[PDB]
């Protein structure tokens, strides 16, 4: 792979992609949605200190 | 979530939140290969232990509603905690999901290929032999249209996973695997792995006896052994061995078109960038083809591009094995009383001359020669490889054999070097050198014999310091690659002092192609289509100084096609029609414009008198163009606007990164974006695997065209 | 790096880079960042300055590639990418021409609608440090920067982006597309070389001390600071110094050759002392067989009861009567454990359960049978041994698999030498050897996994099949493993094999010396006259073996293999000097003899099998009494048969010390009885080479 | 031509990162003074030298962990966890 | 032919020497970095 961000840094925002994209077009309920993107955000929060 | 929540259950631990942190994407690789690195504990016998015990296979949950858990004989193959027995799969493979699946032989294609090749691969018999080793230089993959590594595993990411494709932004065989099979997937690192293996290209030195193509490679355990041989012929071929040929063609002509050329260097890079082969571009072909040949040497040569130390005389290539050298200056006497200056090779030396049908091994001192081995295929190759060699040795002895004035010219009339001058009058006529040259007794050792003058060979005897080889010459294609120091007339120098190649020794084989070398319809067609390319900047220019437009030499191929008798009448008549257009304004179509332009280009002779056809002479026979309307020769439609020139068509009349990833033009995207283009409009996107970058449409393309000469305008000024 | 450089711009900005770096001696094959810095700059202000013209009024507009057409001031001018006086030239035309002061380091480009003085920088680290060391550098003066990096960011003075959105987005893709292709190429080198503010420089490795003092110790003794040592290497003069060092050097320092001819090579000398005994790992030729005739299927038929059944075929066991002693050590602890085989073996009938494996019970026999140089000479059974090995047998031993149909080229020849080659070898003892070897190597390694406690019993069963086509299961003896706890492969697993047999010792009683023989019964024999009746024996050891020593011996196959290619290398060879290759001729032709014997002190020639199946027995006892004694006698004796066969085709050869090579060979030559038998084999062959 | 090897040299010494360390057989790792397979010392010394102030090999080219080696000899303590 | 424990006969230090003439004339930090494995064996501890 080729790409300068953090490993961290790309999955956040791939599995915060990923989940729009599913949750969207695709099937799935919003709560798992907002459990996903709490939990993302606990680890921006968490990648910080 | 099960991802996420892995990620946020192992960030919590320091020592691993911290590397999780510190090392970025283009590392993973070199954190992958961090491995305990013990699990080789006899994988025959550990596999047999397992074996041996109950149910060693894992499988997934979904086997619970597919398979029964007792068979028809009350074998158990299940377990919970899942273990599974062997004998499942052969139960699943009696009589299960039967599926049409048998689209598969699209994406194996590159293994049904080889059994195709065995199927009518007729065999012949066995003359067994001592085979003796050629060290060849060979590719090992057959049928892969000629792609490198870089863009076919670009191509590769392209049809497996579109949403994270690599960065760059700015392809036919990608169209036709996304196409066909779309949805029909099987494992995507398989496929990725089963297509890198098709389309890539991969050329080294093997040791040979006689297998060129690819597919006579592949099956060599067929074909070559210790000291045996089969002849096989495989019966077919393959594209990757006669593809490279037209590039090789193509560089032959380009060559010898620009010898001529007033500005060899300038005409040759304009015809090399204004070059089509097969549905591809010249330039980047000639900086990712490992191909090896003089003109193609020359092209590479005229981009800065590294290529061995290729001594090319006469069409051999030469490698330097030993040896060094001094140049020395020194005046020689001819066999004609003739004083020659000429560059005396001192030192002792050892050579390797590579051929096209001959090889040959050389040691060589200072205008003496020691030893030279040659084998070629034909009698007079040998015979050639032999005189190239006897040139190149500068004895007196071959300077003594001259006979006859030494005057042979360039096409462009030109003084050729004193050594090409004499290797060219030995191509004709050698029988001098020979009977001239001097014989010894030989040995007849180790399946080296020796040649006499009147082609023959022989046991014992032979010419001075000569050897031929049985069953070939060992060859050895070493790699090196230096700078290269390019002048204006095709002669490329080491930047030491060496003149590498010139174009004197280019052509042997004008191979018919598997710019008015094509025939004059082509002529025709071109000089139109260039017209039409180009049309809204002669728009003007037909305004403005068309006296320039008219010289423009891009209109001197079809100058030279109209009769050269009763052009300036044809030119006069057609610049008093434009001169007539510009003064009356609005009184002018454009398609006449066209239908008459071209001939503008002569110098006009003004003919009390006018005209309604002009005729072109091509094969012979005479085509005509009326002045009004539609022509066989010019016939555009009205309604579709398309230009007909003898059936034949004629013309008609990715993103940018904005910055970092930026929370205002909403949250991000996927690599799928067809919805946002609606007028225009900014969006932030994860590209390749890396960041995220915000992008906008586009409104110029940046390409490799006259946009990069556009230097020459501010810079030299 | 540099043919990707050459290969991802046009070549006018690559001659401009190079002329540019033969300014300041700056070699390019070395500073080839600094390459691709100046070729990513002049490319950069390139595309900055492209497709901007000033209107006939004060602003700047777009254009197509390229229309001068009474416009040509291209909103910028270019600095850079001229010569140093030249720059500084039109650098002060502009200057007295617009009135604005000189910078006094030189600037890359300029622009007229602001008539600023913008210079621009492409950097790798973070574009805030470089601003500001740009700001601290050149400061108090009306010059605009403008810096740019490949992550996509970009800083302007001021917020003042002096440029078009997409014109310089364009700029920023191109550099982001470069970066990533440097980085899928490996190139990402120059993180760590533009990480300067002079973007120049290359990975500098510095020696400092403690350090040093290890390079200055480690210089020829004559100087203290390794540079001085470097640069007396910079200057060095092939003077010569070879022929003064010769002259130096005494001429006794020489390579005397020695002449070798037919009268040189002496008979090999032989250790003298005692007879070697066997150390084989199990019996060969006196083992004797007891046959159950069942058509099984080999469905892994469970090795115990097989061998259970197999005692089912024979009576008369007399009183265990021990006869020969291991002449050290306590003799009748054999007996002993072998009375406590037998209860074992008949108490399972007791058992509610079969066990499959009968776990012996930890006896103090038994714990005492598994444990809880000298110069021996030439003896005269290994002969015989392998004699008996080389001799044809009544089974097949083989189930060679099937292969697929014959196509025409060489698979012909390939058949018509194999089945050709197995059908002088399937019957044949050594064969059958190997076969053997496999499966109680097999049988042991199965059992060391599961039994990692307890002592398994392991029955030493063959298969085969007789003339008449039935399938016949065999049994040698049995095995008593001891604890098999494997850590490693090197851990010792102790072992102790009680074979069935028909020889006494008492003929050959040096060779049973690490044995204790029981008389153990009385079976039916028939000889040439009816029935003989004579007794049977049980000879018992103690032996110790590992992991390795059980997997080379259940890889034993490679013996066939091993003898085919080296079969077939004989038959390519010889077989070269054909135009049509002598493949039948190799065989089919009786009066082709091979030497092999030599009894009556003549040598005796036999057939083509009997060279076949020799072949084969020796890769068979070269694995099983497999020895590193035997590899380095190998290697020391082939370079004496080279000598001899270069003699024969009479190329005068020699050598240097021969009776150094006589050296090394007699100091491996000490115990192994097959190296001994293979050392006498090559005395007796220099002896009827005519030498 | 020990120039031209010495180009060669030079163009892996630039692109080389340290899993050309690790296609190998088995190495020794000097902290626990025991025979260990490649990965697994190379790994014991990242995490012994990150312990103390070496952290240059974090860039990933094997000559930025020829430079924390460098410096690792120049050090009085060291302390392994 | 073969030479008789060759190998243990190979000083390191030659092998600094020869190196050193190999990196004759190339940047010193070359010539540093490839120095170090022959001081390394010239200075070299071995495990019983």
């Amino acid at each position: 792979p080729v790409g300068i961000s953090s490993m961290v840094e790309a999955m956040v925002s791939r599995a915060r992609i990923d989940a729009r994209i599913d949750f969207e077009s695709g099937r799935i309920k919003k709560e798992e949605f907002a459990e996903i993107m709490k939990i993302c955000s606990t680890i921006e929060e968490l990648r910080r200190q | 979530m099960e991802r996420i929540k892995e990620l946020r259950n192992l960030m919590s631990q320091s020592r691993t939140r911290e590397i999780l942190t510190k090392t970025t994407v283009d590392h993973m690789a070199i954190i992958k290969k961090y491995t305990s690195g013990r699990q080789e504990k006899n994988p025959s016998l550990r596999m047999k232990w397992m074996m041996a015990m109950k149910y060693p296979i894992t499988a997934d949950k979904r086997i619970t509603e597919m398979v029964p858990e007792r068979n028809e004989q009350g074998q158990t193959l299940w377990s919970k905690m899942v273990m599974v027995s062997p004998l499942a799969v052969t139960w699943w493979n009696r009589n299960g999901p039967m599926t049409s699946t048998v689209h598969y032989p699209k994406v194996y294609k590159t293994y049904f290929e080889k059994v195709e090749r065995l199927k009518h691969g007729t065999f012949g018999p066995v003359h067994f032999r001592n085979q003796v080793k050629i060290r060849r230089r060979v590719d090992i993959n057959p049928g892969h249209a000629d792609l490198s590594a870089k863009e076919a595993q670009d191509v590769i990411m392209e049809v497996v996973f579109p949403n994270e494709v690599g960065a760059r932004i700015l392809l036919t065989i990608t169209k036709e695997k996304k196409e066909e099979l779309q949805d029909c997937k099987i494992s995507p690192l398989m496929v990725a792995y089963m297509l890198e293996r098709e389309l890539v290209r991969k050329t080294r030195f093997l040791p040979v006896a006689g297998g060129t193509s690819s597919v006579y490679i592949e099956v060599l355990h067929l074909t070559q052994g210790t000291c045996w041989e089969q002849m096989y012929t495989p019966g077919g071929e393959v594209r990757n061995d006669d593809v490279d040929q037209s590039l090789i063609i193509a560089a032959r002509n380009i060559v010898r078109r620009a010898a001529v050329s007033a500005d060899p260097l300038a005409s040759l890079l304009e015809m090399c960038h204004s070059t089509q082969i097969g549905g591809t571009r010249m330039v980047d072909i000639l900086r990712q083809n490992p191909t090896e040949e003089q003109a193609v040497d020359i092209c590479k040569a005229a981009m800065g591009l590294r290529i061995s130390s290729s001594f090319s005389f006469g069409g051999f290539t030469f490698k330097r094995t030993s040896g060094s050298s001094i140049k020395r200056e020194e005046e020689l006497l001819t066999g004609n009383l003739q004083t020659l200056k000429i560059r005396v090779h001192d030192g002792y030396e050892e050579f390797t001359m590579v051929g096209k049908r001959a090889t040959a091994i050389l040691r060589k001192a200072t205008r003496r020669l020691v030893q030279l081995i040659v084998s070629g295929r034909d009698e007079q190759s040998v015979a050639e490889a032999i005189i190239v060699a006897m040139v190149f040795s500068q004895e007196d002895c071959m300077i003594k054999a001259v006979r006859g004035d030494l005057n042979f010219v360039n096409r462009a009339n030109q003084r050729l070097n004193p050594m090409h001058q004499l290797l060219r009058h030995f191509q004709k006529d050698a029988k001098v050198l020979f009977q001239n040259w001097g014989i010894e007794h030989i040995d007849n050792v180790m399946g080296m014999i020796g040649v006499l003058p009147d082609m023959t060979p022989s046991t014992e005897m032979s010419m001075r310091g000569i050897r031929v080889s049985k069953m070939g010459v060992d060859e050895y294609s070493s790699t090196e690659r230096v700078v290269v120091s390019i002048d204006r007339f095709l002669r490329v120098r080491d930047q030491r002092g060496n003149v590498l190649l010139s174009p004197e020794e280019v052509s042997e084989t004008q191979g018919t192609e598997k710019w008015e070398i094509n025939g004059p319809e082509s002529v025709l067609v071109n000089t139109y289509q260039w017209i039409i390319r180009n049309w809204e900047t002669v728009k003007i220019q037909w305004s403005q100084n068309p006296t320039m437009l008219y010289n423009k030499m891009e209109f001197e191929p079809f100058q030279s096609l109209v009769p050269k008798a009763i052009r300036g009448q044809y030119s006069g008549f057609v610049r008093t029609l434009f001169q007539q257009m510009r003064d009356v304004l609005g009184t002018f179509d454009t398609t006449q414009i066209i239908k008459l332009l071209p001939f503008a280009a002569a110098p006009p002779k003004q003919s009390r008198m006018q005209f309604s056809s002009l005729t072109v002479n091509v094969r012979g026979s005479g085509m005509r163009i009326l002045v009004r309307g539609n022509s066989p020769a010019f016939n555009y439609n009205k309604t579709t606007k398309r230009l007909t020139i003898l059936g034949k068509d004629a013309g008609t009349l990715g993103f940018l990164i904005l910055g970092k990833e930026d929370r205002r033009y909403g949250p991000a995207l996927s690599i799928n974006e067809l919805s946002n283009l609606a007028k225009g409009e900014k969006a932030n996107v994860l590209i390749g695997q890396g960041d995220v970058v915000l992008v906008m449409k586009r409104k110029r393309d940046s390409s490799i065209l006259t946009d990069s000469q556009t230097a020459t305008k501010r810079i030299r000024m | 790096m540099e043919d990707f450089v050459r290969q991802c711009f046009n070549p006018m900005i690559v001659e401009l880079a190079e002329k540019a770096m033969k300014e300041y001696g700056e070699d390019l094959k070395i500073e080839t960042n600094k390459f691709a810095a100046i070729c990513t700059h002049l490319e950069v202000c390139f595309m900055y300055s492209d497709f901007h013209f000033i209107n006939e009024q004060g602003e700047s507009i777009v254009v197509e590639l390229d229309d001068p057409n009474a416009l040509l001031k291209h909103r910028f001018e270019i600095i850079e990418g001229r010569d140093r006086t030249m720059a500084w030239t039109v650098v002060n035309s502009i200057c007295n021409t617009t009135g604005a002061e000189k910078p006094k380091f030189l600037p890359d480009l300029y622009d007229y609608k602001e008539n600023r003085f913008i210079e621009i920088g492409v950097t790798r680290r973070e574009v805030h440090i470089y601003y500001l060391e740009k700001a601290n550098k050149i400061k108090s003066e009306n010059t605009h920067i403008h810096i740019f990096s490949f992550t996509g960011e970009e800083m302007a003075t001021k917020a003042d982006y002096t440029l078009d959105e997409e014109s310089r987005a364009r700029i920023k893709t191109r550099l982001f597309t470069i970066r990533q292709e440097m980085a899928n190429r490996g190139l990402w080198d120059s993180f760590r070389q533009s990480e300067r503010g002079e973007e120049t420089i290359e990975e500098r490795f510095e020696i400092t001390g403690t350090m040093r003092r290890l390079a200055d110790q480690s210089l020829p003794p004559n100087f203290s600071c390794l540079e001085n040592f470097r640069a007396y290497v910079d200057g060095f003069e092939p003077n010569g110094y070879i022929e003064g060092k010769l002259s130096q050097m005494s001429k006794e320092v020489n390579a005397k050759i020695e002449p070798f001819l037919k009268t040189t090579p002496r008979p090999i000398r032989l250790p003298d002392g005692p007879p070697c005994f066997q150390r084989s790992k199990f019996l060969l030729m006196d083992a004797l067989k007891l046959s159950i005739e069942d058509p099984s299927h080999e469905g892994e038929g469970i090795p115990l009861y097989d061998a259970i059944k197999c005692m089912r075929t024979f009576f008369g066991w007399k009183e265990p009567y021990i006869v020969k002693p291991h002449e050290k050590g306590i003799n009748p602890n054999y007996l002993l454990s072998w009375k406590q085989v037998l209860a074992e073996l008949q108490d399972i009938e007791n058992e509610e359960k079969i066990p499959r494996t009968k776990n012996m019970k930890k006896t103090s026999q038994l714990k005492w049978a598994l444990g809880e140089p000298e110069l021996r000479s030439l003896s005269s059974w290994i002969q015989n041994e392998f004699n008996k090995a080389c001799e044809l047998t009544d089974s097949t031993w083989i189930e060679l698999d099937e292969i697929g149909e014959d196509v025409a080229p060489i698979e012909y020849i390939a058949s018509m030498r194999r089945n050709y080659f197995t059908a002088e070898v399937s019957h044949c003892r050594a064969t059958e050897y190997i076969m053997k070897g496999v499966y109680i190597n097999t049988a042991l390694l199965n059992a060391s996994c599961a039994a990692m406690d307890d002592f398994q019993l392991i029955p030493m069963i063959s298969k085969c099949r007789t003339k008449e086509g039935r399938r016949k299961t065999n049994l040698y003896g049995f095995i008593i493993k001891g604890r098999s706890h494997l850590r490693n492969d090197t851990d010792v697993v102790n072992f102790v094999s009680m074979e069935f047999s028909l020889t006494d010792p008492r003929l050959e009683p040096h060779k049973w010396e690490k044995y204790c023989v029981l008389e153990i019964g009385d079976m039916l024999l028939r000889s040439a006259i009816g029935q003989m009746s004579r007794p049977m024996f049980l000879y018992v050891r103690t032996n110790g073996t590992s992991k390795i020593k059980m997997k080379w011996g259940m890889e034993m196959r490679r013996c066939l293999l091993q003898s085919l290619q080296q079969i077939e290398s004989m038959i390519e060879a010889e077989s070269s000097v054909k135009e049509k290759d002598m493949t039948k001729e190799f065989f089919e032709n009786k009066s082709e003899t091979w030497p092999i014997g030599e009894s009556p002190k003549g040598v005796e020639d036999g057939s083509i099998g009997k060279v076949c199946r020799t072949l084969l027995a020796k890769s068979v006892f070269n694995s099983l009494y497999a020895s590193p004694q035997l590899e380095g006698f190998s290697a020391e004796s082939r370079k004496l048969l080279l000598v001899v066969q270069a003699l024969r085709d009479n190329l005068e050869p020699g050598t240097f010390d021969l009776e150094g090579l006589y050296e090394a060979i007699e100091e491996c030559l000490i115990n192994d009885p097959w190296v001994l038998l293979n050392a006498s084999w090559f005395n007796s062959f220099l002896t009827h080479a005519l030498r | 031509i020990f120039e031209n090897s010495c180009l060669e040299t030079m163009e892996v010494v630039q692109q080389t990162r340290v899993d050309r360390l690790t296609q190998g057989r088995q190495t020794y790792d000097w902290t626990l003074n025991r025979n260990q397979p490649a990965a697994t010392a190379l790994a014991n010394t990242i995490e012994v030298f990150r312990s103390n102030g070496l952290t240059a090999n974090e860039s990933g080219r094997l000559i930025d962990f020829l430079k924390d080696v460098m410096e690792s000899m120049d050090k009085e303590e060291m302390e392994i966890t | 032919g073969d030479n008789t424990k060759w190998n243990e006969n190979q000083n390191p230090r030659m092998f600094l020497a020869m190196i050193t003439y190999i990196t004759k004339n190339q940047p010193e930090w070359f010539r540093n970095v490839l120095s170090i494995a022959p001081i390394m064996f010239s200075n070299k501890m071995a495990r019983l």
